[PDB]
Formats: C-alpha cells, sequence, structure tokens
C-alpha cells in the first residue's frame, strides 16, 4: 500500500527540493538535492487503490532500467496522496528548444546522429518490455552530443485528457500519435486504455526525423480535427518541398506506414540509419 | 445595405465606448458564469462580458496580440457583438465585449425543442449579412461558425462574434477542444485551401440542427424522427464521405429544405456563396415577414 525511498539501490539519506523547473501538465517538476536531480511530484486520489496498484507495476520496471541514452531512474517514494519520482536532472536544452533556436547548426549529418542516439536508448527500452507512449522532443534532452530520452510509461498514469464531452488536445500531441490511435481518440478515451505499442512509439519517432529537418512539427498550419481525419486515413507530408533527398525522405515512409506490421523495429531502424550520406 | 432603427443603436454604442477609455482586472467585479463572465464595470455602468484565454508566452509576442485585436475597434455593425478593448492581465488575455442577454443560440435550442422555421429565417439574414460585411469591409473570414458563437438578446438584436482576426492568437493558443459535434467543412477536413465556403456550410450545418433539435450527424433513424457512442474520427470520416445531411421533407417548406441543401453542398464551388444566398427565395420569404423576435425569445427563455 506504499513504497518507501530506502527501497531503492540509489543511497538516500536526505532529499532538497528547489524551484520549479517548469510547467507541465503531469504533476510539478522541481530542482532537487541528493549531487542535483530532478523531483516530479505528482497528486492521486486519497483511495483509489486500483489506479496505485497499477503505479507500483510501472516502477518495479524502471528500477531495472540502466542505459545511457535514458534517463536514470532514481527513487520513487509513495505515501498516499502525494506520490514523487525522482530521476537524475537534466543538464542543457530540450531537443524542443534546440530545434527552434535559429542559432543552431543543424546539418544533415548532426540530425542522423540525434536520431542515432534516441534509436538506442529505444532499442534498450524495447528489449525490457517498456514501451514510451509519449516519445518528442520536450521529452528527450540534447547537451553537446549527449542525447537523453525522459518521461517513458508515464502516460499510462498520467491522466493529461482529465471539459463535457470535449477531449483536451494539446498542440504537438497529435501529429506523434499512430493511425490506430488517432482512429479511437474520443471524449470517453483514458490513456491507461489506449492501444499503445512497439509499433506506436516508432511512429512517434517518425514525427522527430519529421522535426529534426523540417525544424517544426508536421501539420503545423491545420486545425486539430483537420488533423485527426487527415492522419486517421494514411495523409504524411515529405521533406521533398525543403531539399532533401531521397533517403533523408525514405525514414519517414517506412516509420510512418499506415499498417503497423510493416513499420520497423528500433534495430532495423538503427541499420537504416547507418546507411546515409 | 443600411436602416435607420438599426443606426440609431449603433451610435448608441459608439458613445457608451467613450465612457470606458482603458481597462485593467480590478475594474472588474464578477457577477455570473457563462470562459467567460458576465461582469459589472465598476469606471462604467456598463455590464461586459468578458472572455479569458489562458496564455503563457514572452512580452513581444502579447503585444502582437494585443495589436491586432485593436481591428475589433474599427468593425461596428448590427450583426456584429460590440467590442470594447483587450488588455493582459496575470497570464491571461482578457477581451470584453458587449454582453447579450438572451445567450447562444445553442443554449436556447437547449431549452426550447427545437426553433420553428420563421425564427431561423431571420437569423440567417444576421448570419448572412453578418459574415458578407466581414469579407466586404475586413477581408477577414470568420473560421468558428458555429451555434455557440451566435447570439439573441431581448431588443431583438442578431450577431456573430467569436471570429478569426488575430492570427497570431490562433498560433499562441496552446490547445484545442475536439467533441462529438464539428462544423468543419469537409475541405478545411481535407486541408484544401478554403475561402468564406466553409462558414456557409458551418451555417447550413447549424441550421438543420436547429430546426431538428438534435446534431444531425449520423443521422437518425426512422424511429427517432418519428417521435420528433462513435469516435471522433468516424464522425469525421462520416462527414467527408457521406452523403451531407439534410431536413426531413414533410415539415419545412421546399424553400428552406433547399437553403440548408445548398449550403451543404460539399464542393465548396458549387456550394451558394456569399450573395447566391442574399438572393435565394427562402431569404427574400423572410426578410419580408414579421416576425416579432424578442417575443418568442422572452417567452419561451423566460426574461
Ligand atoms: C482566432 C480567434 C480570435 O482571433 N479571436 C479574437 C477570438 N476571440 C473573440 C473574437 C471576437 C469577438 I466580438 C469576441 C472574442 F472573444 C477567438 C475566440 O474567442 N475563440 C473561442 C472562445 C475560444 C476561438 O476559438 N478563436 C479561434 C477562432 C477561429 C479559429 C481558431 N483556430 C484555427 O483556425 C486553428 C487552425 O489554424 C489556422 C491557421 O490559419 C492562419 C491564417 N492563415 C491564412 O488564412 C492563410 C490563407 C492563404 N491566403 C493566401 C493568399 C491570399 C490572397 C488574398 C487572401 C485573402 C483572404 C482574405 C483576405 N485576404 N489570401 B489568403 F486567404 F491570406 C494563401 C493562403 C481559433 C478566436
Ligand atoms: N530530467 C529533467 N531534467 C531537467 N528538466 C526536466 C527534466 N524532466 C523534466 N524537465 C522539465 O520540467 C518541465 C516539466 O516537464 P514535463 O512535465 O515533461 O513537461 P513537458 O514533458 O516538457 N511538456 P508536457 O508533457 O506536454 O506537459 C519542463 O520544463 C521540462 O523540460
Ligand atoms: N457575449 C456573450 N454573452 C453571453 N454569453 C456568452 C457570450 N459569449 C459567450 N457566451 C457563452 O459562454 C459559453 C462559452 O462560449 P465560448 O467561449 O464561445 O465557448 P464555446 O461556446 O463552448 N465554443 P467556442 O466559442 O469555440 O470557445 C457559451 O455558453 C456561450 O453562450
Amino acid at each position: 500500500t506504499s513504497i518507501f525511498l530506502q527501497e531503492w539501490d540509489i543511497p538516500f539519506e536526505q532529499l532538497e527540493i528547489g524551484e520549479l523547473i517548469g510547467k507541465g501538465r503531469f504533476g510539478q517538476v522541481y530542482h532537487g538535492r541528493w549531487g542535483e536531480v530532478a523531483i516530479r511530484l505528482i497528486d492521486i486520489e486519497r483511495d483509489n487503490e486500483d489506479q496505485l496498484k497499477a503505479f507500483k507495476r510501472e516502477v518495479m520496471a524502471y528500477r531495472q532500467t540502466r542505459h545511457e541514452n535514458v534517463v536514470l531512474f532514481m527513487g520513487a517514494c509513495m505515501s498516499p496522496p502525494h506520490l514523487a519520482i525522482i530521476t537524475s536532472l537534466c543538464k542543457g536544452r530540450t531537443l524542443y528548444s534546440v530545434v527552434r533556436d535559429a542559432k543552431i547548426v543543424l546539418d544533415v549529418n548532426k540530425t542522423r546522429q540525434i536520431a542515432q542516439e534516441i534509436v538506442k536508448g529505444m532499442g534498450y527500452l524495447h528489449a525490457k518490455g517498456i514501451l514510451h507512449k509519449d516519445l518528442k522532443s520536450k521529452n528527450v534532452f540534447y547537451d553537446n552530443g549527449k542525447v537523453v530520452i525522459t518521461d517513458f510509461g508515464l502516460f499510462s498514469i498520467s491522466g493529461v485528457l482529465q471539459r463535457e464531452d470535449k477531449l483536451r488536445i494539446q498542440n504537438g500531441w497529435l501529429c506523434h500519435l499512430a493511425p490506430e490511435i488517432i482512429r479511437q481518440l474520443s471524449p470517453d478515451t483514458e490513456e491507461d486504455k489506449l492501444p499503445f505499442s512497439k509499433h506506436s512509439d516508432v511512429f512517434a519517432l517518425g514525427t522527430i526525423w519529421y522535426e529534426l529537418h523540417a525544424r517544426e512539427w508536421p501539420f503545423k498550419t491545420q486545425p486539430a480535427e483537420a488533423i485527426i481525419w487527415q492522419m486517421g486515413t494514411g495523409m504524411k507530408p515529405n521533406l521533398s518541398q525543403i531539399g532533401m533527398g531521397k533517403e533523408i525522405s525514405d525514414i519517414l515512409l517506412f516509420c510512418w506506414a499506415f499498417e503497423q506490421e510493416e513499420r520497423p523495429t528500433f534495430t532495423k531502424l538503427m541499420d537504416m540509419l547507418e546507411k546515409l550520406p | 445595405e443600411l436602416d435607420e432603427q438599426q443606426r440609431k443603436r449603433l451610435e448608441a454604442f459608439l458613445t457608451q465606448k467613450q465612457k470606458v477609455g482603458e481597462l485593467k482586472d480590478d475594474d472588474f467585479e464578477k457577477i455570473s458564469e457563462l470562459v467567460v463572465f458576465k461582469v459589472s464595470h465598476k469606471p462604467s455602468g456598463l455590464v461586459m462580458a468578458r472572455k479569458l484565454i489562458h496564455l503563457e508566452i514572452k512580452p513581444a509576442i502579447r503585444n502582437q496580440i494585443i495589436r491586432e485585436l485593436q481591428v475589433l475597434h474599427e468593425c461596428n455593425s448590427p450583426y456584429i457583438v460590440g467590442f470594447y478593448g483587450a488588455f493582459y492581465s496575470d497570464g491571461e488575455i482578457s477581451i470584453c465585449m458587449e454582453h447579450m442577454d438572451g445567450g447562444s443560440l445553442d443554449q436556447v435550442l437547449k431549452k426550447a425543442g427545437r426553433i420553428p422555421e420563421q425564427i431561423l429565417g431571420k437569423v440567417s439574414i444576421a448570419v448572412i449579412k453578418g459574415l458578407t460585411y466581414l469579407r466586404e469591409k475586413h477581408k477577414i473570414m470568420h473560421r468558428d461558425v458555429k451555434p455557440s458563437n451566435i447570439l439573441v438578446n431581448s431588443r431583438g438584436e442578431i450577431k456573430l462574434c467569436d471570429f478569426g482576426v488575430s492570427g497570431q492568437l490562433i498560433d499562441s493558443m496552446a490547445n484545442s477542444f475536439v467533441g462529438t459535434r464539428s462544423y468543419m467543412s469537409p475541405e478545411r477536413l481535407q486541408g484544401t485551401h478554403y475561402s468564406v465556403q466553409s462558414d456557409i456550410w458551418s451555417m447550413g450545418l447549424s441550421l438543420v440542427e436547429m430546426a431538428v433539435g438534435r446534431y444531425p450527424i449520423p443521422p437518425p433513424d426512422a424511429k427517432e424522427l418519428e417521435l420528433m457512442p462513435m469516435a471522433i474520427f468516424e464522425l469525421l470520416d462520416y462527414i467527408v464521405n457521406e452523403p451531407p445531411p439534410k431536413l426531413p421533407s414533410a415539415v419545412f417548406s421546399l424553400e428552406f429544405q433547399d437553403f440548408v441543401n445548398k449550403c451543404l453542398i460539399k464542393n465548396p464551388a458549387e456550394r451558394a456563396d456569399l450573395k447566391q444566398l442574399m438572393v435565394h427565395a427562402f431569404i427574400k420569404r423572410s426578410d419580408a415577414e414579421e416576425v416579432d423576435f424578442a417575443g418568442w425569445l422572452c417567452s419561451t427563455i423566460g426574461l
């Protein structure tokens, strides 16, 4: 019914909480000290034992992860209604904020590398039976060549969807969602019951690959209802309008493929990215 | 394209804005919830409606925003709700406008059962002449016509609201709501180029919802029309690929049935444009009608 912080293999004497690092839809994220760390406090209902035992199911998994492209899960203390999740703190900027900084060169060799890092990290989490369910550039960190994935598995237990007969959709979410998912969004949809897969996670990498070259998200102009219909029926942009060759544009066709089984594993995708000029 | 009973009320509104000057949070006292609130300005004995959109962005953008919402000072019509000022406060831009005591047509339809054809004839002129104003005198299209944004009052005016003037506020809003009732034209859903024809369709589909008393997609079977569980993507794919909705043959005049049928054509070139609808039999007939709109309003709403 509870999780204590001494249950972890990271030796924990004292934990300090600093300023708020940023606004976010899911709990709050503070600076912390332990070295420096990132504390995400989240709130639950006092007695919803069915979602809390579902959460312990998650974090036991993360206790086993260690990999240089995955944020370091350090600990997680659960005494309801307050919960925390403690990962190491990422020096540097989000890939989101780097893609959008004019002062930053993003050459086709360097984007091929930043994509390979995410793929490695993502192969590792798949290897261990962990879907991310919210892969995106705001949940990848970049600092002078080191590339770290964060926030994996959080979406299951998240509640970022929560008006009456009206689903809240945030800008940028829908263009990461493979069609098998898009076709199912309702005002009754719950994050714990959407059909995520290793395939939907590869789709979301496609959206980052587009974003790495376009330096903006796909479907930037269009309204949300438009995006749902276009994407449910299979309509995907390409990168010829900005002068990207056949091979940079062949990545997208494989990752964004309409039938899941046609999308590669992360292993296969790592091979395809090695073969670029 | 000009009346004088209408010319008095606009000259009466242009004087009520001289009274306000500039605006800030502490000027306003919350009366009731309507997100929008009906609020009581204290520096001016004028009950406004304030809408509060939450935005969180750096200052060079919030000023680029307010500059573009200054355009609504210039636009003024008896078929457009009145704009007073637009200011930023506490991480939320606030638009204060004319308050309208009858509400939107989707809540009067919520309380009434269905709206009788004669009243719907007037509103179409409101809407028809409303949108034609902004295309001809401001080169803007509405971009969000639906029942929730058509406003009525005990004095008997009907006007539009909530339209696409500021292209940067479009961009700065962070998240959108999607539900079971969509009013988006099939050409917008498919991502192709679009004009005021989208608003005409959005008007057509709004008119058949108000005349039937039920959002008309998916169309009801014979069991539900006699007495008179779906995912977003199958509603939107219905709108693009199935034949458009249509009024029930029996209970509505042939002029009306055609009027919506011409709005709900799928190919936006064949759809009726703004002033084809100005000369349609159905609105020539309702124009030269005497309906006491304020009377039907105050009687069924209770004010
Ligand atoms: C925008 C909006 C807003 O301003 N205010 C001020 C709002 N408040 C408000 C307003 C009035 C009053 I009294 C009271 C109020 F409270 C709202 C607002 O309250 N609420 C509700 C409550 C929450 C809103 O929901 N929204 C809002 C409304 C509508 C739409 C949206 N979202 C979207 O549409 C999302 C999809 O992204 C659209 C991106 O499109 C950007 C515009 N890009 C173009 O058009 C390019 C077209 C084009 N052209 C080309 C060439 C030429 C040549 C000539 C012309 C031309 C045509 C016409 C003139 N020249 N063109 B070419 F067409 F430019 C080539 C291409 C959100 C509000
Ligand atoms: N390990 C970390 N190190 C440093 N900053 C972090 C870390 N994890 C999250 N943050 C930041 O904390 C804030 C909140 O994180 P998060 O709630 O994931 O927001 P987000 O994932 O960027 N956007 P969203 O999920 O759509 O709400 C953001 O400013 C993040 O960049
Ligand atoms: N000027 C107004 N006077 C009175 N009621 C209003 C006014 N503007 C909006 N409302 C009501 O406020 C509620 C919300 O309006 P609105 O902000 O337009 O959101 P919405 O109707 O749910 N859809 P949307 O307009 O796109 O945001 C509805 O019940 C409207 O009838």
